């Protein structure tokens, strides 16, 4: 058998006692970037579903939680993903937001204007 | 990440990344020689009969497991690098192929130190004279510092001549090849 | 803990329980977990041993201790198990008491070879005309029973085993045929009503019943068959006579693709693993007719299976035919308009039981199947008269249930029939005739049939006898 | 019990018991959880691990919540204070109406009646519905299934069976919701108290309702048949009484289970359903018997994908009904009801030796002389009217005669048909269709016959008209 | 040396040999059986371990038990003390007659004919089937194969075969059944017997029996297509005769790979099947050749599964034979018999070089007409025989003629159905399908032609007809 943590840079940091200065509760450092599809080492305080930020300014949906690492799919290409990057929680499950400031407004699957007439009202949101 | 550094020869598999992990954490700070000496110890210390047969059985608890390695490593005074590795191992439940490690580094390690495994083989033994030639021939073949590490094996099934591996170079001056190789070239 | 003759449950989980130990486990052995269950040990890895275990995987957990047997899977035989119901293993399910026998059978024994065989030489009676008449089954033959959902199989299966009585309760130990009823995957309803039914017709007696019923796992189904026809190679090789029907064989290939598929094998076609052929093979060579060097018993067997839709040439119908020395295709179609038994004569062959077949029924049938293969091929003058004649040979062969006939009455009836005497009856009226006709040469002429059953021929004297008396009780109908 | 969740894949949930496992089919609930969830596990992956198959979304768990071993399966309610209640598959009330006060539970993972608990004789449930009683009878403690479900009857004809076997025979009822739609579900809670076999107020219920929703995940929708079956089995042992199960729908048990075994990571088999179907199904049909002591008569709603009879979901359920109906569009167009197509209906039991000599060649000539008719109905067509015979004619009016004679009013629809509904015994129903075979009725309109109850209320209805 | 068993998955058994490994192919001997059970190499694992397929069945097998090599592949008894016994796999005798003594053994795994030891000589094997010898004439020295279903005609033909052809053959013969029935086997066995073609008391034998029937592991029937094919080998180089090799059933060696395959840890191919289907069936079909040393006459008969001729195994086989012989359940099921189906059969003489002109001619008249009535066939099962020109009716007159006069009594089918076996010589053959073809006959019933030797009994039987 095998695990996708086991990589020789994990224990590497492990032996040596480098892995108490690094925060694998609301950060983590991604161990594989492809398709679309990152799998972060750490994060051991995030929720199934919840969203994460990636360091390049992306953000990302934590779908698979495994026992080593964590499965999150990305919002956007992942040109700007690298193996190695920091991933910080963001301590909630996506949400949009909602009310009459919607209407007439074209939007994109989070909420975000992408019609170029201004920001979004939105005085309330919604999971 | 951290860049490890690489080891001379490349392991593969699980013990493959558990030596290059400790081989990379050793070679900084430098402690590859005792760190290999703590794993020849330890390659004994686990063989105990009673040890053995309390690690090879997966209904004790991993932290059992862990608790009596950090016992037994403490009651001998390691570096924390091989503890580390120890603890590691445990907890991943890596401690079946825990000697393929110790294998892996000391195939690891010997490289480190320049050594390249070379083998001989020949219908019948060879008489001290001969083999010391060889010796001076193969060091030729080899480069500066490194050492070399001679095997004689000796096979009858040849019917003759010599059969020399140097790493992956090999020559092969048995008469079984030649009496082929003639055979072939009538058949033809 | 021994590490040796005792192991612990490495993962449960599919029915395919992983343990670790029992390094002196044999291949194929039995082995016994602690709640109370019991395995077979599939798979001996190097470091752990798969065991499919016999039984729910729910009374099974991670950590429980398994406990080596000691030998092969075998069932408990002999003729202890007459008139009680088993579950697959051999354990009595009928709550009459404990099995108590004394010899045990491997269930994967192999089958007798090519010398100890011989042909078939002697008739298995089923006592449904059309099946006795057209399909003759012998001893040692191996006749699938193929249909559909509701077209009268177990009907087959179970006429036969309450027609065993004439024999099963006389005196001619060489004539006496144990019967083994194997249900798998079927409802346990159905199963208990059956043993009701068998129970009143004084048909267990001689009869042992073997459940694998819907609700029991998997690895019951299919291991049942091969109890079964353990239990009945006791008879077979102990000079007896058995016959064996699995009902049905098509729910043991299911039952065997979820242990495969569970088992992560590369499915095949309809996702059937490659061994189904094997699976059925491996049992059905083993209904056998030995020769006389090796007891003379026998091993009939009746495998049926449950088409779909009619569909022959499906995957697992086409083993069994590939297998089975014969065929007795049921049609849908004929059932529901109103032929019972709905045996389709016109696919449903026996290559075996030709030979077999009786002297007495062998020269009325034969002249019956020629004519319903002429009515056959045209469905004026002789065309007229061919259609009446087989219309009335159809509505002859019709038949009751739980209603099995001895050989004489039927070749008394097929015999009024095929010459020619109920060409003048109208069609409807037949069967009235029929049951009515029985009945006088049940009551007074009991000689006649006696003799014609003892001298196992219509010799001319009993022709002209027989003559007198149908033309006779025609002229008063 | 206190373990851990390590692993979190969509609604699969690897658990870790540091002290000790428990056997697989239990019940595990997430501590620090807004609303009760519960992981019924499935496999032990070694290592002290379980899998487990969440019964709600496991969306916002964290790997290390804590999960306490309830120590046995999921345990319902169970007893005559769940009468008239709506309760998800883990028991807890959905109708909003306060606990299920009850002194009794029931694990729902049980055991089929061993084989000595059987009973060897077939039986005849008497529904009161001449259709059903007469070319399709229901046996007691067996599967029926029911075809149609689309505006055509069907759950007016559940209520009416609800109220007739709970009236005639005394038994209450299940309602088994497998894969609900929430709106169906509103809908048919409605009708329910409408009709009455529902009362708020009083208490005197005669339906148990147990909804599965449509959103809940699959491992939820595929045990709300096993909570409806552990209600009913209480009424059955406990209290000794014949019980109807009414399961809608079975396609969507089936299809629950598939999509289960296919998240825990299992090989699909024939047309991409579980390796497990046969048994899956079987293990919950096989809970549907009759016992020595009493009772379960199961009625599935049966869906037939792409319309192959063949496909492996009915391929299966069809090897353990024991009966079947088809209400058809095409006969609640003829405004008769219940519409029970009288010929495509069949019955195992209907057999000489079951049913009776008489019973058996009533319906036979029924169904013969309804075949007649249909056969006589194209040279209608065709040919014209004229060009019957007179032993033709007379079976036309004969058959026209039965047909308006097998619809019946329903005591759960006098706000559909302005009549009083009528619970027609056996004998009635046997003699009135004799009757009318025989030809003794061959002088009366055929509208006499027209919704009525026993043979005499027509007679009563052509005294009424002509008169 | 000496192994020890690590693994005993199935039929595929793991050792692990400290000391020399033994090649592939290279036999093992298990110690410490009651019988002698063999395992034949495979693979080599790497870290000193051999994979191997056991010829008998595995159980018993315990982890740690102790295999020895043997050093070469299974040897087999060869020579001409092989006639008249019965072998298996390993070439024990299974005849209880005692131990086959020959002075020479021969290892079954040998290797293909090069290329310059091919013959192209091309003659007519006639085999007294109208069928077979006017469209699809079986050659002498080449591969045979009758394609068809379960129950279609393939033992029986194989066995008209037997008799006819392996009765005026003055050489050897060799009957490999791999994968049939048992009793088919007894039977042979028998008939032989009686028919004088085995002395089990005088040294007169022609025919040498091998056996690894239906009940053997998957090991044995996979390995025995070998033991007899080096069984001809013997008799066609050492003794440079002229050999008839039949066996019954091929496909059975395949499918028995496909049972290994899956254990050997090899990714399955097209429907399951082994990735190395064509190389070996490939491997073990190269080695049937006729060459320059002798003559091998191989009648083989492979099974389809399901009736799929596109299935991977009947497939792939199509291009290892001459002559095809594609029987049918269609035609099965019209009554005719064998059913051959004649436009899927073909041969490679069917030359106007090789087989005349007039044969030639009359068999592209015969397929030519049932072209035109196979074209014709879907419109006339829903239009009706009546919207044809005349041309076409007379066209479906014939071919109907046509397809009967194909069908031909057996003498191995005397029991079936009580008629005379029948030879038909190529010359009437040829004749009588010339007078049909050329409207000689159209005044007949086409009855008049089901099941009959030359076209005169055609005649005589309609002017019985007629009467
Ligand atoms: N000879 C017969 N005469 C009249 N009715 C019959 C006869 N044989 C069977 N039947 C009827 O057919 C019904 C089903 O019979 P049976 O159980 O033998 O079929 P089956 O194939 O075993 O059914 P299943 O496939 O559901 O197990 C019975 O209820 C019986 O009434
Ligand atoms: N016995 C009856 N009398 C009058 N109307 C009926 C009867 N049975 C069914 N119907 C009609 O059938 C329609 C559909 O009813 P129902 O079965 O409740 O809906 P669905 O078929 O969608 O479940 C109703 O509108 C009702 O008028
Ligand atoms: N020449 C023939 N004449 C009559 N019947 C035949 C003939 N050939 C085959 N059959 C029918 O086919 C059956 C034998 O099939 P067989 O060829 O042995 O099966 P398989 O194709 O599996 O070898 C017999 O029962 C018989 O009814
Ligand atoms: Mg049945
Ligand atoms: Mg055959």
């Amino acid at each position: 058998k095998t695990g996708t943590a086991e990589v020789s840079s994990i224990l590497e940091e492990r032996i040596l006692g480098a892995d108490t200065s690094v925060d694998l509760e609301e950060t983590g450092r991604v161990l594989s970037i492809g398709d679309g599809i990152a799998r972060v080492h750490g994060l051991r305080n995030v929720q199934a579903e919840e969203m994460v930020e990636f360091s390049s300014g992306l953000k990302g949906m934590s779908l698979n939680l495994e026992p080593d690492n964590v499965g999150v799919v990305v919002f956007g290409n992942d040109k700007l993903i690298k193996e190695g990057d920091i991933v910080k929680r963001t301590g909630a499950i996506v949400d949009v937001p909602v009310g009459e400031e919607l209407l007439g407004r074209v939007v994109d699957a989070l909420g975000n204007a992408i019609d170029g007439k201004g920001p979004i009202g939105s005085k309330a949101r919604r999971r | 990440f951290a860049k490890l550094v690489r080891p001379p020869v490349q392991i593969y598999g699980i013990e493959g990344r558990y030596a290059t992990a400790l081989y990379s954490a050793a070679s900084k700070q430098n402690k590859l020689e005792q760190v290999e000496k703590e794993l020849l110890r330890v390659g004994q210390i686990l063989k105990e009969p009673k040890m053995a047969a309390s690690l090879l059985n997966p209904y004790v608890k991993r932290s059992v497991k862990v608790k009596s390695l950090s016992d037994m490593t403490a009651k001998e005074k390691f570096s924390p690098l091989t503890s580390n590795l120890i603890n590691l191992l445990a907890e991943n439940g890596r401690l079946t192929n825990t000697p393929a490690v110790i294998s892996a580094f000391s195939t690891m390690m010997s490289v480190h130190r320049g050594e390249v495994p070379c083998t001989v083989t020949t219908a019948s033994a060879l008489d001290e004279a001969t083999l010391t030639e060889l010796k001076t021939v193969l060091k030729s073949f080899l480069s500066k510092g490194q050492v070399l590490k001679l095997e004689v094996k000796i096979d009858p099934s040849i019917m003759g001549g010599m059969i020399v591996r140097i790493g992956e170079k090999y020559v092969d001056m048995s008469a079984k090849t030649k009496i082929q190789k003639l055979s072939r070239a009538m058949r033809e | 803990v021994d590490l040796e003759e005792t192991g612990r449950v490495l993962s449960i989980g599919d029915g395919i329980a992983r343990v670790h130990g029992l390094r002196n486990v044999q291949a194929e052995e039995m082995v016994e977990f602690s709640s109370g269950l019991k395995g077979m040990s599939l798979n001996l890895e190097p470091d752990n041993v798969g065991v499919v275990v016999f039984g729910n995987d729910k009374l099974i957990k991670e950590g429980d201790i398994v406990k080596r047997t000691g030998a092969i899977v075998d069932v408990p035989v002999g003729e202890e198990l007459l008139g009680r119901v088993v579950d697959a293993l051999g354990n009595a399910i009928d709550g009459k008491g404990p099995i108590g026998s004394k010899a045990r059978r491997r269930v994967g024994l192999k089958a007798p070879g090519i010398i100890p065989r011989i042909s078939v030489r002697e008739p298995m009676q089923t006592g449904i005309k059309a099946v006795d008449s057209l399909v003759p089954i012998g001893r040692g033959q191996r006749e699938l029973i193929i249909g559909d959902r509701q077209t009268g199989k177990t009907s087959i299966a179970i006429d036969t085993i309450i027609n065993q009585k004439r024999f099963n309760d006389g005196t001619d130990e060489k004539k006496k045929l144990y019967c083994i009823y194997v249900a798998i995957g079927q409802k346990r309803s159905t199963v208990a009503q059956l043993v009701k039914r068998l129970t009143d017709a004084d048909a267990m007696k001689y009869t042992i019943v073997v459940s694998a019923t819907a609700s029991d796992a998997a690895p019951l189904q299919y291991l049942a068959p091969y109890s079964g026809c353990s239990m009945g190679e006791y008879f077979r090789d102990n000079g007896k006579h058995a016959l064996i029907i699995y009902d049905d064989l098509s729910k043991q290939a299911v039952a065997y693709r979820q242990m495969s598929l569970l088992l992560r094998r590369p499915p095949g076609r309809e996702a059937y693993p490659g061994d189904v052929f094997y699976l059925h093979s491996r049992l059905l060579e083993r209904a056998a007719k030995m020769n006389d060097a090796f007891g003379g018993g026998s091993l009939t067997a009746l495998p049926v299976i449950e088409t779909q839709a009619g569909d022959v040439s499906a995957y697992i119908p086409t083993n069994v035919i590939s297998i089975t020395d014969g065929q007795i295709f049921l049609e849908t179609e004929l059932f529901y308009k109103g032929i019972r038994p709905a045996i389709n004569v016109g696919l449903s062959v026996s290559r075996v039981g030709s030979a077999a077949q009786t002297r007495a029924m062998k020269q009325v049938a034969g002249t019956m199947k020629l004519e319903l293969a002429q009515y056959r091929e045209v469905a004026d003058a002789a065309t007229q008269q061919l259609l009446s004649r087989g219309v009335r040979l159809t509505e002859l062969l019709k038949q009751g249930q739980y209603s099995p006939m001895a050989i004489e009455e039927q070749v008394a009836v097929i015999y009024a029939g095929v010459r020619g005497y109920l060409d003048k009856l109208e069609p409807s009226k037949i069967t009235k005739f029929e049951n009515a006709f029985l009945s006088h040469v049940i009551s007074q002429h009991q000689a006649l049939l006696g003799k014609i059953r003892t001298d196992g021929k219509i010799s001319e004297e009993s022709d002209a006898k027989l003559k007198e008396i149908v033309t006779n009780f025609l002229a008063g109908f | 019990t206190t373990g851990r969740i390590v692993a979190v894949i969509g609604a699969v949930v690897d658990v870790q018991f540091d002290e000790g496992l428990p056997p697989i089919l239990n019940a595990l609930e997430v501590q620090g959880r807004e609303t009760r969830l519960v992981l019924e596990v499935a496999q032990h992956l070694g290592e002290s691990t379980v899998r487990t198959i969440a019964m709600d979304g496991t969306e916002g768990l964290v790997r290390g919540q804590k999960v306490l071993d309830s120590g046995a399966p999921i345990r319902i309610p169970v007893g005559p204070e769940t009468l008239g209640r709506i309760m998800n598959v883990i028991g807890e009330p959905i109708d909003e109406r306060g606990p299920i006060k009850t002194k009794q539970f029931a694990a729902i993972h049980a055991e089929a009646p061993e084989f000595v608990e059987m009973s060897v004789e077939q039986e005849i449930l008497v529904t009161g519905i001449k259709v059903v009683d007469l070319l399709a009878p229901y046996a007691k403690g067996g599967k029926i299934g029911l075809f149609g479900g689309a505006g055509v009857g069907k759950t007016v004809l559940i209520m009416e069976l609800i109220n007739n076997v709970a009236k005639a025979h005394g038994g209450y009822s299940v309602f088994a919701g497998v894969g609900e739609r929430t709106r169906e579900g509103n809908d048919l809670y409605h009708e329910m108290i409408e009709s009455g076999v529902i009362n708020l107020k009083d208490a005197t219920s005669k339906v148990a309702l147990v909804y599965g929703q449509m959103n809940e995940p699959p491992g939820a929708r595929a045990r709300v048949a096993l909570t409806g079956l552990t209600v009913a089995e209480y009424f059955r042992d406990q209290e000794g009484q014949d019980v109807l199960l009414f399961i809608d729908n079975i396609f969507r048990f089936t299809q629950a289970g598939s999509e289960v075994s296919a998240l825990l990571g299992r090989i699909p088999s024939a047309v991409g359903y579980q390796p497990t179907l046969a048994t899956d199904m079987g293990t919950m049909q096989e809970r549907i018997t009759t016992t020595k002591k009493g009772s379960i008569t199961s009625v599935q709603a049966i869906y037939v994908p792409a319309d192959d009879l063949t496909d492996p979901a009915p391929a299966t359920t069809f090897a353990h009904l024991d009966a079947t109906t088809v209400l058809s569009r095409a006969i609640a167009e003829l405004g008769i009801y219940p519409a029970v197509d009288p010929l495509d209906s069949t019955s195992r039991i209907m057999d000489p030796n079951i049913v009776g000599s008489e019973h058996y060649d009533v319906a036979r000539g029924v169904q013969k002389i309804l075949q007649d008719y249909k056969s006589l109905q194209d040279i209608i067509a065709i040919l014209g009217m004229d060009e019957l015979s007179e032993e033709d004619k007379l079976t036309v009016s004969r058959a026209r005669k039965i047909q308006r004679f097998l619809s019946q009013p329903f005591q759960v629809a006098e706000v559909f048909t302005g009549h009083l509904g009528k619970l027609v015994p056996l004998k009635e129903t046997i003699k009135g269709f004799q009757q009318i075979l025989a030809g003794e009725y061959d002088h009366l309109p055929e509208q006499a016959f027209y919704m009525v109850g026993p043979i005499e209320e027509a007679v009563a209805k052509a005294d009424k008209l002509a008169e």
